[PDB]
């Protein structure tokens, strides 16, 4: 259970980081 | 609050404690509601900080920014 | 409640807040 | 331990889904805006 | 607004913590 | 100037956002990290400092003195050597009880706290990975209660009676268990018991203050060292106690003189 939770966390963290970076660049476009 | 009561004085310490004490107080606080409090609390508190910052940003921005086969028809006309 | 001092030190503490 | 670990996973999942929604909506909006800006200039005439 | 009211009544003492820090930081800045 | 402020605020809100995400990112790992468990200190990283027993007020002594050629072993010369550290300063435990109470200062091994941290535990491995701390186990409770000893002193002292020893040693196991002892078992129990009662018989006999009790005192200090090192009945210095007893006798004599001539002036 802990390993599954950690894997889900790592995927979520990577997705959130790249999403917020892209949102920053894209709102800087406008 | 006593610091780092190490391992094995208690059975001697309770030798005197039990004769001096008139009333002990024991606290019962589990771990899981505390952890649920940590996760929900950091979520709500950091969203509160984000809300304050985004409100300040949008207000100061809305105030400050307005102050600122190819030679057929070309041979006979 | 289980606060973490750096260099990896776990300290159990009183109830909450 | 399961119900203890659940809310952090859930709140991070909501954060991820909200970020995905915002990014995708902004992507569609900027795509249509840039295409409309190009189409005032290069397409049929315009209004 | 209602789920926000529930969530703020739920975590009252931590909200008072953060508000105390906000007031202290503002008075230290001023 | 305005665009820079707008840009830095619009970047600050997103910096707040990513920092806040990192907070929960560390928080989820924060309740699945625990302190590494040892077997000396059980992960508490502290055991009672045995070289001071936890009291801390250890005795100190000068062992050797490098005296200058032409001086006498006085006390002020020893103090002057202590100033320049030309005398061997050694630490004696307060567990050893001496005839002359030496200066009792703080124990350097624990800095006055009374405990030694578990130096076997190292900084690189002070944390574990197990989520054992969330589900409170049976084994941690049983272990922390396994070092509570169920202190039996409330029966061992009360056990010194022939009928009561008969009861506790023989009758209770024969009734509860439903078995019957062999005669070898009963006789070995009785022999080991009578052999164990030697020290308390000798303590009772030396407690009479009968004449020639110093011989039984040396018998007590000979039969068992560790217990006789802590028995309050045994006096460290015999002439001390003897002359103090004689002095107290003459003191109550002169007290009687005072209390009898105090009643001959009001008449
Ligand atoms: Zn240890
Ligand atoms: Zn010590």
């Amino acid at each position: 259970l802990l390993l599954v939770a950690g894997y889900i966390v790592r995927t979520h963290l990577l997705f959130v980081s790249r999403a917020y970076s892209e949102l920053q660049t894209e709102f800087e476009k406008i | 609050i006593v610091d780092r009561m190490p391992i094995d004085g208690w059975n001697d310490v309770w030798k005197k404690l039990h004769q001096q004490i008139v009333n002990v107080e024991v606290f019962n606080v589990d771990v899981v509601p505390a952890e649920v409090y940590t996760t929900v609390a950091t979520f709500v508190v950091w969203s509160m900080r984000l809300a304050l910052f985004v409100s300040l940003y949008v207000w100061i921005d809305s105030i400050t920014r307005p102050i600122y086969l190819g030679s057929l028809g070309k041979s006979r006309a | 409640l289980t606060v973490l001092i750096k260099r990896g030190i776990l300290i159990l503490i009183h109830k909450k807040a | 331990v399961f119900i203890a670990l659940l809310p952090g996973i859930l709140i991070l999942w909501f954060i991820r889904e909200s970020a995905m929604l915002l990014l995708i909506t902004s992507k569609r909006f900027l795509y249509k805006k840039y295409n409309q800006l190009f189409d005032m200039a290069y397409a049929e005439n315009f209004i | 607004w209602f789920v926000a009211l529930g969530f703020l009544v739920y975590a009252w003492r931590a909200v008072l913590f953060e508000l105390s820090n906000w007031r202290k930081a503002a008075f230290a800045i001023l | 100037i305005p665009e820079f402020i707008s840009k830095i605020s619009y970047l600050s809100v997103f910096a707040v956002a990513t920092l806040g995400t990192y907070d929960i990112a560390l928080d989820l790992g924060k309740k699945v990290i625990c302190q590494r468990d040892c077997k000396t200190c059980n992960g508490w990283q502290a055991l009672r400092c045995t070289m001071c027993k936890g009291t801390g007020s250890v005795h100190y002594q000068i062992k050797d003195y490098n005296l200058r050629s032409g001086e006498k072993p006085t006390a002020d010369c020893v103090a002057d050597a202590i100033v320049e550290n030309r005398a061997e300063l050694v630490h004696l435990p307060s567990s050893f009880n001496h005839s002359a109470p030496l200066p009792s200062k703080d124990c350097p091994t624990c800095d006055g706290t009374g405990a030694m941290s578990c130096t076997e535990c190292k900084n690189k491995l002070q944390v574990r990975i197990s989520a054992d701390d969330i589900m409170e186990p049976p084994w941690k409770a049983y272990n922390v209660l396994k070092k509570m000893d169920y202190p039996y002193e409330h029966i061992v002292h009360s056990m010194k009676d022939p009928s009561i020893a008969n009861f506790w040693l023989i009758t209770l196991p024969q009734i509860v268990g439903g078995f019957d002892y062999d005669e070898d078992v009963k006789k070995k129990i009785w022999w080991q018991y009578e052999e164990s009662m030697r020290y308390d018989q000798l303590r009772d006999l030396v407690a009479k203050r009968n004449p020639g009790w110093e011989y039984l005192q040396d018998a007590l200090v000979s039969i068992d060292p560790v217990r006789a090192r802590e028995d309050p009945v045994i006096v460290k210095n015999v002439p001390y106690y003897k002359a103090k007893k004689s002095l107290e006798a003459e003191s109550q004599k002169k007290a009687q003189k005072g209390s009898r001539q105090r009643k001959w002036w009001f008449f």
